[PDB]
Order: C-alpha cells, then structure tokens, then sequence
C-alpha cells in the first residue's frame, strides 16, 4: 500500500471509528466514512470551538436527560446580554431568527421572520455573541492570573463555553443551502443548530404555515450530519416540526405524510381553487379592478362554469353583489369587504366539501354498517396500501385534490399527533 | 386633509407611472395604492438604477427596432467591466456562475447551485457600478482640465452602470425576491433575471426541476411590485429552463398539465426504484442505504419486487453485485442497472401525455384534438375525452422518489412557460446548451406571433465547443447580428471574464518562470502598442482627481526611446505630402489586425481618417534571432498617390522599427513584383527573389538604411524627390 | 494548584517556542509570561496559518542557503492564484494597490492611500485561501477515484497557502498593527509586511516616514499577536527611506545624522515664506488661494518672511502671475509655477545640507569626521564639533508647513533603518522605483556585513519601463536568479494581476466586437492546445467532488473532431518504432507562454528524441504556410529512417499547409527537404543557401499516406 493509500486508509478508520462512537448511538447516516473523508482535501482544518463546545454541550445535555432535570434559557439580542446571563449562571444560549429579522444589519431591513435575510446572517449574529464569549473568558483569566489563591478561592469563576443552538431555519433551500448554513455556523463556533419542517418560500411565526415531506426534512438534517461530520464538529442537530399549527403540505408524496391529508368526500362539488378564482373573477367583472388576481392562472371555461353554478347555488354570488354594492356607496380600499365575504365563502366550501381523512372517511362506513381496529390500521397506512385494505371488505368517495389551495398545496389535520408522526420519522436523524 | 391629500397625490402620480407607454401590455397583480402605503413618509431616491434603468430601456427598444443587439460577456473584475466599455460594448451581464466560482472572505468557490447568500450577486455587481461611477468621475476630472479641442479630439466613454444581474430563482418566495432586487436596485443594477426552476436543486447542468408557471409569475410580479415601491422601471427578464427540464415539482398549473407525463398494472416507477436500491444493499452494498430515507409500506415493496423480478432488473444487480465484489467504488456500475431499469420501466409503463394517449385511442379530427389537448387543463382535457374515448392514464405512477412530476421538456415547454411569463417580464429568454439559430428562431416567432413588442435575451455558453457545430468562422461572426434579426437585443456569454482571467493568469505565470522580467517587458510592450490605459496605472485608478482632493482637503499646504516612434514616418509623409502638393496631413497607425494577434496593421490615414495604405504584416525570428517580416497584404488606395516610393519610406520605417534582416512577401501580386524590383535599385533591398505568384524574399542593404535614418535627412530627402 | 500548573506549564511551552531555532537573532520586547496572560482558557487554533508559516519559512531558508529564490506577481482573483501554484509557482504576494484599485461593495476603487478599512486586505486574502483549499479538495477527490498508475502519471499541484500580504504602516498604532495581523491571521495568511510611512500620509508616488522606534514598535506589536495565536508568521520589514524625503519626528537618535538643516541662519523659516506667497496672492485679490488662514502665524514672522520674499524677487513673481492670472480671466497651473521657483530660491538661499556634510565645510582630520557624524546624535555631534572648535545650522527653519522634517532619503538611509529593524524582522525589503542590480547589492552587502543570515525581498513595479534601462532580453529573463544570488528569496511583481487582468479584457471586448463568436472558438482553442483546466469548467469549479456531496446529503436517491489529434502521430510512430525494433508519445505546445511559435517534441519513456519548432501563417486569401525556425533528431542512430517526414506529414495534415519554409537552414535541411522532393511529399524545392528553403506541399501524394489502410504509409516508413 502506497503512502496516498495508507493516508486514506488512516483517515477513513478514524473517520467510522467516530460514526461507531456512543455520541452516534441510534443515529442513521445515510452516506458512508468514505465519502466524509473524500470531501476533507489534504491541507489540516480544525473547528476547535465549535468541536470542543459540542462535546462538553452534548454531555451535559445527556447528564440533565438521565437527572430529569433541564437548562431554562432565553435568546440574547446582544453580546452583552449573552456574557450576562452565563455570570448569572445560565449554562446554555438560545439563539433565534425572529430576533435576528427584528435587528436587521447594515444592509437588511428589519421586519417579520420569514427567513427572508442572506443564509449568513444568523451565523453573523452567533459569531458577535461567541467573539463576546471567547473574549470575556480571556477578561476574566488575566484577571485571575494577577489574583493570589485565596482570592481565587474566593472570587467566582464564571462558565463563558459558548453552548449555543442556533436557527437554521428551513435550511434556506435544498442540501447545498443547509450545507452551507451549518459550516457557517461552525466556522464561527457554534456547536448547535435546529431545522424546521416549512417550505422555505412560505416560512412563517403564528397562521397559514405550509409543510415539507418528512423525506424532504430527513435529507436537511442528513446533509447537516455530513457537513459536521466532514468538518470533525458533533454538532447538535435539532429537528421541529412546526405540524402542531399547520394546515398545509406542499406534497403528498411521502407515506408517512398521506394518513393526515384531507379530502372532500362530497364529490360533486368543484374544486377550492375554481371556487376562489370564480368568486375573485365576479367583483373584477362587478367593476372592482383592484381584485385581477385570477389574471394570474389560466382557468378554463368549463372550470369557471362549473365553480360558477356553485356559487350561485350557494348564496356566495349573493354576497359578492352585496359587498360591490357596499363599496361603490361608499370605491374606497376594498380590503376590508373582500375578507368577509371569502372568510363566509371559504366556510361555505368546507362545509359542503366535507373535509376529512382517508382515515375519517371509510370509518363512517364501517360504523353505518372492527371499527377501531381500522383506525390503527389507517393511521400508519400509505393512502394506496389503505384504499387497498378498505376495498377489500367500503372504497368511500374522497379526494383531497379538490380541497388543494391555488398554490397547489393540500390540506392535512394539523395537531399534536401529525407532530408526533414527523418527529417519530426524523428521530434517527 | 394634508395628510389624505399628500397619498391622493402620490397615488395619482404612482398611477400616471404604472399608465406610462414604458408598461404598455404589462399587467400588474397590485395597484398604485398597494404600492404607496409601503413607501413611508421619509424620502428616498434610487436615483443610479432609476436613470440607468430608463436610458437601458430606451436603448434596448431602440436596437429591437432596428433588429440590432448589444453582444456582452459577465466581467469577472471591476477593470474588465470598465475596460469592456472603453472598447465600446454597451451594457453588461453579470451571472451567479461566476459569483459561485469567485466565492468570497466567507464563501468557499464552487458549482452554481445559488447556495451562496442571495446577498452575494448584489454584492459583486456594487463593485462593478462603483467601478464605473469612479472611471466617470476620473475621466470627468481629467476632461476638465482639457481645452475644447482635446475634448473634441480625446474621446468620452460611456461608463453608465447597464447591467442585467442574475437574481437566480429569487432565492426562495416572494419575500426573498423582494429582497434580493431591493439589494439590487440599492446598489445600482438596473437588471435582474429571474428563472422558473426550483430554488432548492438549481443547477447549470440534466436533472432540472421546474416551478408552476404561477409561482414563476409571482416571482416576477414581486420583483414589479418592490420596482415600484421603489420608483426604478427595471428591466425584469424572465428565463426558462424548460427546453432541458424534465422534472416539475407541482401539477396545480393548468398551462403545465399539457406536458405531463403519466403511465397500468405496474407499480410506481418510486417504489421500483427504492426496492432495486433494497436489493443492492440486501445483497452487500452497505453504501446505498436510501431506502432508509423512505417508510415504503411492505405491499409496495411486494409488488415492486414482483415487477423487478419479471423484467429480470432484479437479475441485473445480482450480475452488477458479483461485479463489483469480484473487482472499489460502485459508481459505473449501479449507473449503468438505473438507466437500463430506467429503460424498462418507462417502455412497460407507456409513457405518454395525456393527449398522446387519447390521441393513440382515436384510431372529432387526430390533428384537431392534438390542438385542444395543448391548450387544455387535465380536468377539461378528460371532460372532453369522455365525451367523444377516457383511456387509462395516470402521472402519479411516473413520479420520481422526490415526488417530482415528469414533463415533457423542449422548446414547445420553454414557448409555453415564456408566453405565459409575458405580460409580466420586459424580456424573455430560454436557456440553452447549443448555439443554433434554427431553436432560437422557433422560439422567437412562436414568442413574436402573439407578442411581436416582446425583446428577448440569448445565452452563449462558454462551454459549448463552438468548432463542433460545423460552423465556418464567418458563420461565427455572423451569429451575433443573425440573434439580432430575430429580436434577441442582449445577448452574452455567461461567465466569459472568468474564462479570459484564468488563461491570462496560466500564461504570464508560465512566461515569468521561462523568461523572467523579460514576461513584463513583452506585456509592457503589448500595453504601448495598443496605447492601453494600463500603459499609466497611477492615472487608471484616478491619481489626478485624487490629487486636487489632497490639494483641496490641505488648502494647497500639503507638501530612452523603447521604440521608434510612429512620429518619424510621419515626419518623413509631411516632407514626401510637401513634394507633391497635397494638402492632407498623414498620421500612421500601428495595432495589431485583430484583437491579441501578432499580426499587425500599419494605416496611413488622412484628416477624414479615410485609409490611404496599409501593410499587414508580422515579424518572425528565426533560431539565431534574426527578424523577418512576414508581408501578407500591402495597398495604396489612392491611384494618385502611387509610384510616388510611398511604400518605400513605409517599408524603411518597419525596417528600422522591427531591425528587419529581410522581407517576405506571402503571396505577391504583379504591383509588388514591380514595386520591391524598383526597391531594390533605390538600393533599399541587396538582393530579390520572386517566385511569381507564391513569394518573395528581399534582404535589406543595412549601409543603405542607416545612410537614409542619419537625422540630417539629406539622402532620405533626395529619395523623396528623385 | 492545578491553575497555577496550567499556567506555569504553557509559560514553559511559550518558552521553549521562544528559544527555538525559528526565531534565533530575533527580539523580543515582552516574556512568555505576558504572552500566556493574553490567550484566556478556552482554545482556539489557527491552524491553516501556523502549518503555512512553518513549512513556508524553512522553505525561503532552503532558497537562501541555496542563494535561489522565488519570483511571483500578485493575483487579481481566486482563479489567478490557483492558477499560478498549478504553473509552479511556490508562492504569492498579495498588495494594498491592487486591493485599493479593486474597491469592494461599500468602498470606491482608487489609488493607494491605504484609505480603505483595515479589514479590505485581510478580506481579499480569504477569497485566496479558501479558492486554495478548495482546490486542494476537489483536486484530492480526483485523485482518490484515480487508480495507482494514473496518480504517477497526472502530476499533483501545491495549494498551501504560502502568502505575504500587506499591512500597509499597520494603519494606526499597537493595536491597529495587533487588530490586522489577527485578522490575516484568522483567514490563514502566514506572512505579512509593514512599511515605516506615517500612516496619513502612505503613498506609492512626498513620502513621509516615522521614527524608528516606531517601526520597531509596529514590528514587535505584530510579533505578540502571532506568538499569542501560536503562529510563527513571517514578518517583513520594508523601508521607503530610498525615496523618502520627510520624517515626521527627530526624536529618534538613529533618524537624527541624515537631518537636513539651514546653514544660512538669517533666511526666515520655509513655512514662513510658504504661508507669506500665499497670502500675498490671497490679498491681491484670488481669494482661492486662502491656505494661510489654516494657520496662526505671528506678524514678525509675515514681515520678515515677506522681507525676504521681496529681495529675492518673489513677491515680483506673484505680482506678474496675478496679472497673467486677471487678464486670462482656475489659477492652478500659474501657481505652480511660481512655487517650484519660490521652493528653488528658498532651498539655494538656505543652504540645505546634514549637520555632517556642515562641519566637513568647516574643516578646510574630514573623513574620520563622517564616520563620527553618521554615527552620531545631534547632541553627540554638537558637543564633538564644538570641543574640536561649530557652524550654523537648523533644522527647525527647514520644516514643512504640516510640521515634517526633511531628510536625506536614498540607500544609505534605507539601510541604516533596515538594520535597526532586523532584530525585530524575519525579512528586509527596501522600496525600489528603478530595477537595478547594483543598488540590490549596496543594499544587500551592507545588511549581510552586519546580519550574514537576513533574508531580503525585492518589489518589481509593474509600471517601471523595463526597455528603458539598456539591458538585454537576455539580461532581462537572468534578473530574478541574480536577485536570488544575493539573498533576496522572494521577489514579487507588485499589482502584475491587476495588469494582466486588463489587457485580457481589452483584448477579448475588442475581439468580440471585431469577430463575434469566433472570438471565443479562438479562446477555445488555445485552452484545447494548451490542455488548460479551463477547457472544462464544471470540473475547474468543482463538480466532480459537489455531485458526490448530493449523492450523499440524498443517499443516492436524488435524480466530432475539431483538430487532427496527437494521438494519430503516436500510432504512426508505433509502427516506426516496430520496424526499427525500438513508446514514443507527442506532445504540441506554444515554445513560450502565449506564443504562436509552437513546439511538437517526441518522448521516450525516460522523456525528447526530436521536436519541430514551427509556426502556421496565412496568407490574405487565408492559405497555410507552416514556418520552420528549428528541429532535431536528436538520436543520431534514429536519423535518416524518416522520423521527421512522419513529423512534417502529420504537421501538414494537422495545419492544411500548402508550403514549408526553413528559415536559415543548415546543410542536413537541404539534404533532408531534397530528399523530402523525391519521396513525393514535396512537388517543388527551392533553396537559396543559409537564408531559406521554400517546399510546395504535393496534395495528391499526402492524400495518399493519410488513406485509413495505412498501405501507402507502411511502405515509406520500410522503404
Ligand atoms: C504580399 C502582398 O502584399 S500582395 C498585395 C499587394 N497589393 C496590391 O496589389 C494592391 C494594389 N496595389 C497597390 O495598392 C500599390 O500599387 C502597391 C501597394 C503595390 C505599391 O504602392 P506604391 O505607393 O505605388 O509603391 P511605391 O511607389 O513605394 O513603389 C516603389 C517603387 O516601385 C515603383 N512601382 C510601383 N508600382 C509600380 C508599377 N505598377 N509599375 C512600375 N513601377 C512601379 C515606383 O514607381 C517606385 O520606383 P520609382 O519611383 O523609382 O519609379
Ligand atoms: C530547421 C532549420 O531551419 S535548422 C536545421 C535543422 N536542424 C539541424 O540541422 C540539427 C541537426 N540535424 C538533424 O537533427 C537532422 O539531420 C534533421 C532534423 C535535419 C533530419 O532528421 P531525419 O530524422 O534524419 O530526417 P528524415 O530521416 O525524415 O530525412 C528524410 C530523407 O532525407 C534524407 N536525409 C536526411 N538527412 C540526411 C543526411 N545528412 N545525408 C543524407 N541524407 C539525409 C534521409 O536519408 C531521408 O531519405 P531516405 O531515408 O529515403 O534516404
Ligand atoms: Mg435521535
Ligand atoms: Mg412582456
Ligand atoms: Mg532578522
């Protein structure tokens, strides 16, 4: 074996020995130590902070687990907040994206938390709260080193490791994003970071919060791994999932994701989207030019027609001819009218769709005619493998691409269980 | 109210903005009040990309009419973007390939897959406007200490920022969008470029996955919308990538359900896939753990299983397996098993559009049917087909592991996304690998046949290999001006600085370690000939400007000929033009023939700047160092002012500058036999050989030449006369 | 205690680092001790700079033992560095001038004042470093799917960033020079320089330097920083005192003899007469001119001032140009004129010498004398003048307005500073303008006298007019080695990217204007020819080692000929070397850098049996002629067994040449090109003896050779 081989060699045993480590114990990679040790060149790096603070933080953590016991902290907004709360005694730092949008920068406006800022500037805020950190320790030890020992005995020594976890929000798009997100945080530092379940367009703080396949967020939270296992950092991945609150899905291409979506069982009405663009079309026709919004999509005729006879039917035709009525009395901003109206009409529609669960749905069936043997059955079935099940022995009329959005995004029964499924699915990760 | 009068009014001037001609068939998703109630009450004033912004359009519109573009390249430095407009070039690209390969103090280089901060782009481009804002500035200085008639002789650039800077897919949605063309527009760039792919899996390579033409439109009509609050008419060019993509990841668009691909009695092309992955990993290849990712249920797997067996896929990786373990890296190996398990599925599965499924049923009008299917929702498209032939279809069985829709990707795609993308975007452009005006022309007619106003935009790899289209290099000249007749008014070559700085860098980093100092000189020499800027770097930079600011900042208190000059042979034309009565003053001109060539021109040219002669030639050294020059071409123009031995002093002059041995004539006319024989007895040449019609050679009479350059000019002035 | 152990063991550590051979002859102005108190107890590790500095340094030792050196130019973007190292080249030099014509994001491009903020070269460094370590790391994941066999084969580039970068006069005091140096430091720079310029003032063009204990201090300052960030950074030490005609102190002892004085005492201070002119303008009506009013300047001083202006016939001048000035109707160039002039009359008047060069004058033992004075203090030289019995002279009066003293800049100078800092210094650099071997040596011979172990570093402007010294080209390619000759390890042409980077972008601008795409179809193939990197820019960037990242991050789960090739010749050449019971391979590559001259050369196994020197020409009508200037069959046994016309007959076939001409050819060219004529590769010959052979290529019969049966072929290769 050549000295290039042996290198090699060297390195990828270091590098499974590592993975095999108890730090790991339970977490799947889904890439191997080869393909770590082919991305790290030959010329030495070394995250020392970053790597050091992981270590004692991930420990500490572990020790707090089997005690039951927990650190209580909040985010500082500046670095002399965070220098602060550690001389108190606080042994750990949140740091978040809200406060980071609220701050802004030099060349950011401050607004909202819709991650909307360059993917640097977290990373940017941690690297001011560990520069702060770092700094005060050395404060404090030159201090230390002019003070005989019983003023050491006497005088506390303050803990400044920076054991921060920082938000990595959505990942700020696909695997490249996260990769560069994460080896941000940990050239400045930071041992910690946590990703959410949102589509990175539409990432929110609540109401209308729109989710991502779980495959979508266990490839986040993979590719993370593999940029901290690259740079030698165990880094402290947190997954959330934001499924308590949501109502949205961008796919449903993921099985564990299909038992939540939500479908129309009453098949005959038209879809949401034909209904909202044909209510939005009436006040454009009615005169309110403000509302061109269906300028947007190319909807057919029949589409129209269709949603048309619907709204018509259903009084919806009714209270847009009202409120046109209302405005022109009054043509001052519409914004106001035009709520009130969808918000009856978006009622109208989900009452008469009858939005529920594949699951939901075929269990109605069965209670007309073992019931909750069933439920058990659904909750972890894909939607062909349930179809499958229920058709063999009550195949109920459901659709959940008639309740999609205008975006395209489904439905799904957000709640503390649809939680319970993404955090089971991302757990090993 | 003051208060209501001041928004009434801004408003009313908001509207009259969004009215002008400078919008005309441009549909705004927002109206003028929208735009005001995010403006505040505090001023600001954009007012670099506001005027850029106005002149670059108007410029663009011109060039349209007249089927003319601007052809440009992405500079990689502020000195080539200023350098691009002293050669005269009229607006500048700027590409997020070249920013990723650039990275910066906290961005490692790499592939362009828009991961850098969406800060990034912006940033590289506020280099480039300040750049050109200083050039202006020192130029301006400089100007002002100048009479009028050095202003009129001295020549002005146009150093005004027209740039069109990559925006990527807007980093996201409509937030970072607006976000990214505020950067934008806050630094000066009067330009952005927004394409329909998804932001998460952007790339310049196969695998492309596209958006909903909806959301690509959103995209579009937020960057209008943040323009506007802003008071800048930006020029939105919108891009598709569709002619490529084969991937989309939503079929809620109506205008995409058109393309979508569908299969049946055979499981999905997913579940295939994950369970041909499970058997190589069953079978030993701890490597590929994906299936890990999914929580595929056992009768998808099953059934799967059942299929991969039956087409004998699951033979394949038993062969692929055995392989690998009798020979390492698995790579070649599981690429080959996909494509042919690719193969299979899609052959079983018939995949087909919808509308090339009821079309094969039909066996209303096959042609006719085709054009509803085109133009149709799926929804309205098995409405119809019901009506008259519903057959099997299904787009969810045809969905990659992602949960990514397949497409039929081509230029019929790219026309549909672009027609669509219209009425919100100032220019269109569709990506492309090759160079080939027939794909461009189909794009453009069927683009003009409904919009004949719409400008649009033209990429020029820097990869493509030009010389393996077949072309003739004057079919390569004339490409530019051929995407001009067509209506592409901007057209660039991406990542061109890039290319031109590495090859630049190889070549003096080679010539420094095989010549040493003397690789300054030849540059040094190079930077004369030409009269580069370069030649005076202290003066590049702005030197004199910078002066009379220390100057005013202290209150005034602060404390060998290389060559032979063009001057002498336009000393000797001022003597030989006395002579013979003419009233013309001849200057002489000395570049190389094309751009980094070694052959170089000489022109003799008179106060109209009319040329009256030229020589093109080059010098060669031979092993021992001697100089030839090689003559290709040589020409009086003038009738009148031949046999006067005007070429004569020309050819004393390039011998004297080059210390030229002999000359060689490639190629002579019957006028250059005549013309060196009679040189030869003016005593110029001691010997001539002619081979009529091939070559030839005259070895200069050195006693002769240094009896005609001694500065008293007696024997050059008898030489002139008799 | 364990934090007194903790404490005393790093102490220990420090000291050793201290004491080590790295730094022998170095001192330092603090202990171990006040290192330690500064590094706090969480660690930090700095690695990239601390493996550099090592490896680089004892590299420029091996050069200086060897009296070699490197010679490098300062990169304008990641890919010139990159670049470079892939040429060879073992280091780089990176220059606040072309960071300053660069600008940045938030700063205007512009000359070097080293106005930009501290952090701009630092900044520009790290886009260097990590397109470095990026290379590496896509070039090291190549190389990992390579097999054994093509790992000895494909040559592997050095990327380690060994970088000298600018710290301009430290821009500021001890913690501005300590602030940069952690910066460079933080991005993994191992070298850096500071300049003894005042640092409001710093120029490349009235330079003005600082004391030398000031200097010492920047240099010390920066040696804390690296010993506290446990980096052995390489610290050079330049001097502008060759050029310099200003200090703003006379504190310093050592500053002191090369003081400029007036000998004529009853002449008014330069200010006095300076601000008086002014004044006198402003009061006769050109209100522009109100520089005065920055200064409070005494009644007594304006009288005897303009007394003095008068007499020597100033304020005439003034009165003359005011009159030029009304008459014509900005007074910028006739203000000039009368200042040069006013400056001229002042300087003569004055007297303007060193206190040394004064009391040589009164002295009429005088060359024991100079020894003394150069040596000496003001007050030392005083108090021996007057003991040996004292002339005029002040300093003071020859002060500028600002407050800065004049002094005599040149070699000597700049010596006398550049030993006083290398005890302090790892490298010495006088700023040259001329390039000039014997002032190097002034330089060099007197530093090594003192300090035999000193390494140097030489700057090469960009903008000095090489053709206007008379050297030779010959001269002119040695210059670097005969630098190295006399220690000066690492030579550097200052802003040469910045250069380069121009004249590419005027010359494709222009050529894309002149020939549109075929301006770019030319690129292309000089990269094809060369066999740049560039050719394949996904790979360039790093794709290759990105797409296995994707694969891993989605666990695998995500979704016509243009030139005849070298390899047709080899082939050729197989079966020559078959029938001759001899594996020769081809390569065609320019014969220098950018040249149009190319080289096709034959290797063996061991590497060149033969080679061509040639360059293709068109004529108008856009026919080929290949010119021939040189070849070789080297071998004398491989000789006439028709190598050469399996060489020419793939050249002609490569380049569709109609003609070959040999330029001076020797006699073995006329047997061979003869010969050549009767094998029918050649219709016509012709042949004027030792000046040129011209042959007219026969069509027909190299259609013949170039038949895919290889009949024809086989048979002229056996004959
Ligand atoms: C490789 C190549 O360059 S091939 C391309 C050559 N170009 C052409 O044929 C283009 C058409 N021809 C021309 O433009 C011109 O005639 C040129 C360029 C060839 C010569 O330009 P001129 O200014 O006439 O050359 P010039 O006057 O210096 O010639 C020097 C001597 O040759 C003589 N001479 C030139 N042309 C002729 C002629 N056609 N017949 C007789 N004598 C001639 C001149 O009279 C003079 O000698 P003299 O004054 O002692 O009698
Ligand atoms: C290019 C210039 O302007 S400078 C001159 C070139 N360089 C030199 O002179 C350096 C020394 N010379 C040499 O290296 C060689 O002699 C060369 C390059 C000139 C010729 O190399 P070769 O490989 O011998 O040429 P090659 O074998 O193709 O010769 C072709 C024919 O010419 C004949 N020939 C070549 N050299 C000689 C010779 N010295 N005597 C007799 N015949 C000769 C060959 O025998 C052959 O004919 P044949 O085999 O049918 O009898
Ligand atoms: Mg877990
Ligand atoms: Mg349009
Ligand atoms: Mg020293």
């Amino acid at each position: 074996h050549t000295p290039f081989e042996q290198d090699f060699e060297k390195d990828v045993a270091a590098t499974q020995r590592y993975f095999d480590s108890s730090r790991f114990a339970g977490i799947i990679r889904l890439y191997t130590a080869r393909q770590v040790v082919e991305q790290r060149g030959t010329i030495p790096v070394d995250h020392i902070v970053a790597r050091e603070a992981a270590g004692a933080f991930y420990e500490r953590l572990r020790e707090l687990f089997a005690a039951r016991k927990s650190i209580t902290t909040f985010g500082p907004y500046s670095p002399g907040q965070a220098v602060s709360m550690k001389r108190m005694g606080i042994e750990a730092i949140y740091l978040g994206g809200w406060a980071t949008s609220a701050k802004g920068s030099s060349t950011e406006d401050p607004g909202p938390d819709l991650a909307s800022y360059p993917l640097s500037q977290v990373p940017d805020d941690a690297a001011v709260l560990v520069r702060a950190l770092l700094t005060a320790d050395r404060n404090q030890h030159y201090l230390r080193l002019q003070m005989s020992e019983r003023q050491r005995a006497a005088t506390p020594a303050y803990d400044f490791r920076p054991f921060i976890i920082a938000d990595a929000d959505t990942g700020h798009g696909g695997d490249p994003h996260v990769r560069n997100l994460i080896r941000r945080f940990v050239e400045v530092g930071v041992p910690g970071y946590h990703i959410e379940d949102q589509r990175p367009g539409t990432k929110k703080c609540g109401g209308g919060k729109v989710l991502v396949p779980s495959d979508e967020q266990i490839k986040r939270l993979n590719a993370a791994r593999f940029q901290l296992d690259i740079m030698r950092v165990p880094g402290i991945i947190v997954a959330r999932t934001d499924a308590e609150a949501a109502n949205l899905i961008d796919s449903r291409a993921d099985e564990r994701d299909q038992p939540f979506l939500l479908g129309a069982t009453k098949l005959d009405v038209p879809s949401y989207k034909s209904c909202f663009l044909a209510m939005v079309r009436r006040f454009y026709e009615l005169g309110v030019k403000e509302l061109n919004g269906h300028l947007l999509y190319a909807l057919g005729d029949s589409e129209y027609a269709a949603a048309g006879g619907w709204l018509e039917r259903q009084g919806i035709f009714g209270l847009v001819s009202d409120a046109v009525n209302a405005w022109r009395e009054d043509q001052q901003s519409i914004d106001g009218i035009f709520d009130q109206v969808e918000s009856r009409f978006v009622a109208a529609w989900e009452d008469d769709a009858g939005l529920m669960t594949y699951g939901e749905a075929v269990a109605d069936v069965l209670e007309f005619g073992a019931p909750e043997e069933w439920r058990a059955f659904a909750a972890r079935a894909s939607l062909h493998a349930a179809r499958a099940k229920a058709k063999e022995l009550a195949d109920p009329p459901w659709d959940c691409e008639l309740a999609k959005t205008p975006e395209g995004y489904y439905q799904i029964r957000g709640g503390i269980p649809y939680a319970i499924a993404k955090s089971l699915a991302a757990a090993p990760f | 109210t003051p208060f209501e009068q001041d928004f009434e009014k801004d408003v009313a001037a908001t509207q009259r903005y969004f009215d002008s001609s400078r919008f005309a068939g441009i549909i705004r998703l927002y109206t003028a009040r929208q735009v005001v109630e995010q403006r505040g009450t505090i001023p600001v004033d954009h007012i670099v990309a506001r005027e850029a912004a106005g002149a670059f359009y108007e410029r663009l519109r011109e060039l349209f009419a007249a089927r003319k573009s601007i052809t440009t390249f992405g500079p990689y430095s502020p000195g080539q973007a200023v350098s691009m407009k002293r050669m005269g070039i009229e607006a500048i690209y700027l590409g997020g390939w070249a920013t990723s390969a650039k990275g910066s103090s906290t961005e490692d280089p790499g592939p362009d897959l828009a991961s850098y901060p969406l800060s990034q782009v912006p940033d590289d481009a506020a280099v480039l406007v300040r750049a050109l804002l200083t050039a202006d500035r020192n130029q301006h200085y400089l100007r002002l200490q100048m009479s009028e008639r050095q202003r009129a002789a001295t020549p002005a650039y146009d150093f005004r920022p027209f740039i069109i800077a990559d925006a990527d897919t807007g980093h996201g949605g409509d937030p970072h969008v607006r976000n990214l063309i505020r950067r934008f527009v806050e630094v000066g760039v009067p330009g952005y470029h927004i394409e329909d792919q998804r932001p998460g899996t952007k790339k310049c390579g196969g695998g492309k996955v596209l958006v909903p033409s909806d959301e690509q439109i959103k995209r579009l009509n937020a960057a209008r919308f943040q323009l506007d609050i802003m008071r800048v008419p930006g020029i939105i060019v919108a891009r598709t990538d569709a002619e490529a993509a084969n991937l989309i990841d939503s079929r809620a668009d109506e205008r995409d359900q058109p393309f979508l691909l569908g299969a049946l009695d055979v499981p999905s092309y997913k579940s295939c896939f994950l369970a041909m992955v499970r058997r190589f990993y069953e079978l030993g290849v701890k490597e590929l753990n994906g299936h890990l990712l999914y929580a595929l249920g056992d009768s998808e797997y099953a059934a799967a299983g059942g299929w991969l067996e039956r087409q004998g896929i699951f033979g394949l990786v038993s062969d692929a397996v055995n392989a690998w373990r009798e020979d390492q890296s698995i790579d070649g190996i599981f690429d080959q098993v996909e494509s042919r398990f690719v193969a299979a599925w899609e052959d079983d599965a018939g995949l087909m559009t919808y509308g090339e499924a009821v079309a094969d049923v039909l066996e209303m009008a096959p042609e006719e049917w085709r054009a509803f299917a085109a133009r149709a929702s799926l929804h309205a498209a098995r409405a119809k087909a019901k009506e008259l032939a519903d057959p099997p279809w299904d787009c969810e069985l045809a969905k990659t592991p992602e949960g990514y829709y397949q497409i039929r990707g081509g230029i019929p795609y790219a026309i549909a996304k672009s027609l669509a993308a219209a009425p919100f975007a100032d220019i269109l452009w569709m990506e492309t690998k090759t160079a080939d005006l027939a794909d461009a022309r189909q794009f453009a007619e069927a683009i003009h046949a409904e919009f004949p106003d719409q400008m649009l935009a033209y990429n020029l790899s820097p990869s493509f290999n030009w010389d393996t289209t077949g072309m003739t290099d004057e079919e390569m000249r004339r490409f530019p001006e051929e995407l001009g007749k067509m209506g592409f008014v901007f057209n660039f070559i991406t990542y061109g600085g890039h290319q031109i700085d590495g090859v630049a860098a190889e070549e003096f980093a080679t010539a420094l370690r095989q010549d040493g100092m003397l690789a300054l000189a030849r540059l040094q020499r190079k930077m004369r000939l030409v009269e580069s800027p370069y030649r005076t770097p202290q003066t590049l930079v702005g030197g004199p400007r910078s002066d009379a600011a220390l100057a005013a900042s202290s209150g005034r208190t602060a404390t060998v000929q290389t060559e032979v000059p063009r001057k002498l042979l336009e000393e000797w034309l001022a003597m030989w033009s006395g002579h013979y009565q003419l009233k013309d003053k001849l200057r002489v001109q000395l570049r190389p023939q094309r751009a980094g060539s070694e052959v170089l021109e000489l022109g003799i040219h008179g106060e109209s700047d009319d040329k009256l002669a030229n020589v093109i030639f080059q010098p060669i050294q031979d092993r021992r160092g001697r100089t030839i020059l090689l003559v290709r071409d040589q020409n009086t123009f003038g009738a009148e002012l031949r046999q006067k031995r005007l070429m004569t002093l020309i050819h004393l002059w390039l011998v004297h500058r080059f210390k030229a041995q002999a000359v060689h004539y490639v190629t002579p006319t019957d006028d250059n036999l005549y013309q060196t024989s009679k040189m030869k007895s003016h005593g110029i040449f001691t010997e001539v050989n002619q081979e009529v019609g091939e070559i030839i050679v005259a070895e200069v009479n050195h006693p002769r030449i240094a009896e005609l350059l001694t500065p008293d000019r007696v024997a050059l002035r008898k030489l002139i006369t008799k």
